[PDB]
């Protein structure tokens, strides 16, 4: 059992990807054609 | 007639976390809201108006549900007063020392009105106390059932996970069918809610047949979830005998718009009908989704992996085909195509190269023995890892 | 039948409707059952049957 002492703890003054989100694309556009 | 009665009400956890979320529309938040006072002021949710009005809501609107402390106080009162008259009944019944079964009921009554108010420690204290009586395995699988259908009210996974493989342990030691396939359709709904989708398809699909197990949900909802699944995993031939010609969905189709988007969707991919499977997607994930609890989570990576399923339906057949064409088959404008399925390729998901100089999307058709390799060699490292680290523990001791 | 000797007179009646009801709930429950089976109706149509 060690305490660590030299590095001290810093101080403060079913998952995966998937971060972004597609949003409302439609690209209506294309049927205004 | 026997009914395992709908407490919890699985429709106060729906339209709260209806309401919760500011990306459905105004009016279906504030019938939510409708609904969610009605019901707190008739079936006594005092203790669920508390954790409703100070976590849940404003822990992220929200003025509709307003904390009201002597409303919180009168209803506590009546709460109390109820809960009092249950301690008096099992405390008259241990008096007249009655059968063991008498004070078993009485403990489950206890532990029903607590769940029935929705403080989850006090309702567990009293039904594993329940437990320790010598009662039949089918009341013990309906009082255990009964807080895992308490987790699904709180929306802690977790918990349910635990109930539910409690389930599973004593399950052996009784048979009886329909408390199995209750057991069976707690335990696909847990499995949709983390993520999983595999043996979730696989319950849920079995399970419209027989769904006794009207307190967690309504028939739709189930059937809602079914189709969505089924449709998420299943191969062109699962489909085909599982979800587009199932008689049970047959005769519901046409009672839910949900349903009835979700199930438009899913004979689009299966007819080939290319042209508006994406405003068909759209709608699916406007209507079934976003509005549920346990979908709307996972609203990102059912859309993600419905454009793959489309486009791997489409590349699997032709092997030159064109961006202009899939552009025009899918109404969308040809760089929108190349950025959409420039996604798909790097992770190798998708199967083919796109030609940008020509347009051409030239397929590349891999073998399953490097795929298959590469899923060993990792799963060895994993499990060599965890041994290892495992050994190092015990070696020590 | 003398009193002194053998002591309660139990009565089973063949079971009512009622009865046969929740006696074919109680055995129903170690199959697999389609959704919505009206177990009354066909206790209602089993008539003399019994246990």
């Amino acid at each position: 059992d060690d305490e660590f002492e030299d590095f001290p703890i810093d101080t403060w003054a079913e998952n995966w990807d998937d971060v972004e989100v597609d949003d409302d694309f439609t690209n209506e556009l294309k049927a205004e054609l | 007639d026997p009914t395992v009665n709908r407490v919890p009400n699985y429709e106060v956890s729906e339209k709260a976390f209806l309401l919760t979320q500011s990306k459905v529309s105004i009016e279906q938040r504030k019938e939510a809201a409708e609904f969610v006072l009605a019901k707190i002021k008739e079936e006594e949710m005092a203790p669920y108006y508390k954790y409703l009005c100070e976590e849940y809501l404003v822990n992220n609107l929200n003025e509709w549900i307003k904390f009201d402390q002597e409303l919180y106080n009168e209803l506590c009162k009546k709460n109390e007063s109820k809960i009092k008259e249950l301690n008096e009944k099992i405390q008259k019944l241990e008096e007249d020392d009655e059968g063991e079964l008498e004070q078993a009921q009485a403990w489950i009554n206890l532990g029903e009105y607590y769940a029935q108010i929705g403080d989850k420690d006090n309702a567990e204290k009293t039904l594993g106390k329940s437990l320790s009586k010598a009662i039949s395995t089918g009341a013990k699988i309906d009082v255990m059932l009964t807080i895992a259908r308490l987790g699904f009210f709180y929306n802690d996974q977790l918990y349910v996970k635990e109930k539910l493989e409690a389930v599973n342990s004593m399950i052996e030691k009784g048979g009886d069918w329909e408390r199995r396939n209750r057991y069976k359709t707690y335990y696909g709904i847990h499995c949709l809610a983390v993520r999983n989708f595999k043996e979730a398809a696989k319950l849920l699909v079995d399970s419209l047949a027989t769904f006794t197990s009207i307190e967690l949900t309504s028939y739709e909802s189930i059937a809602t979830y079914a189709s969505v699944t089924g449709l998420f995993t299943l191969e062109r031939t699962d489909l085909k005998s599982k979800v587009i010609d199932s008689p049970e969905l047959l005769s519901l189709i046409s009672t839910t718009a949900a349903l009835q988007s979700i199930s438009s969707l899913t004979i689009s991919l299966y007819a080939s009908d290319y042209a508006s499977y994406f405003p068909y997607l759209l709608e699916t994930y406007a209507n079934v989704l976003i509005p549920c609890k346990y979908l709307n989570r996972h609203a990102d990576f059912f859309v993600r992996e419905m454009r793959r399923k489309v486009y791997a339906q489409l590349l699997e057949s032709y092997k030159t085909l064109s961006l202009k064409s899939m552009a025009s088959a899918f109404g969308v404008s040809v760089a929108f195509l190349d950025n959409d399925l420039g996604k798909f390729i790097p992770n190798k998901q998708l199967n083919c190269v796109i030609d940008r100089v020509n347009g051409i999307v030239e397929t590349n058709r891999p073998d399953n023995k490097n795929a298959q390799y590469h899923l060993l060699v990792k799963q060895g490292d994993g499990l060599l890892t965890k041994l290892q680290k495992y050994g190092a523990a015990v070696r020590l001791t | 039948l003398r009193p002194g000797r053998i002591d309660r007179k139990i009565e089973f009646p063949p079971p009512s409707v009622a009865a046969r009801a929740e006696i074919l709930r109680i055995h129903s429950r170690k199959m697999n059952l389609t959704r919505g089976i009206n177990l009354r109706k066909v206790a209602e149509k089993m008539n003399g049957c019994s246990g």
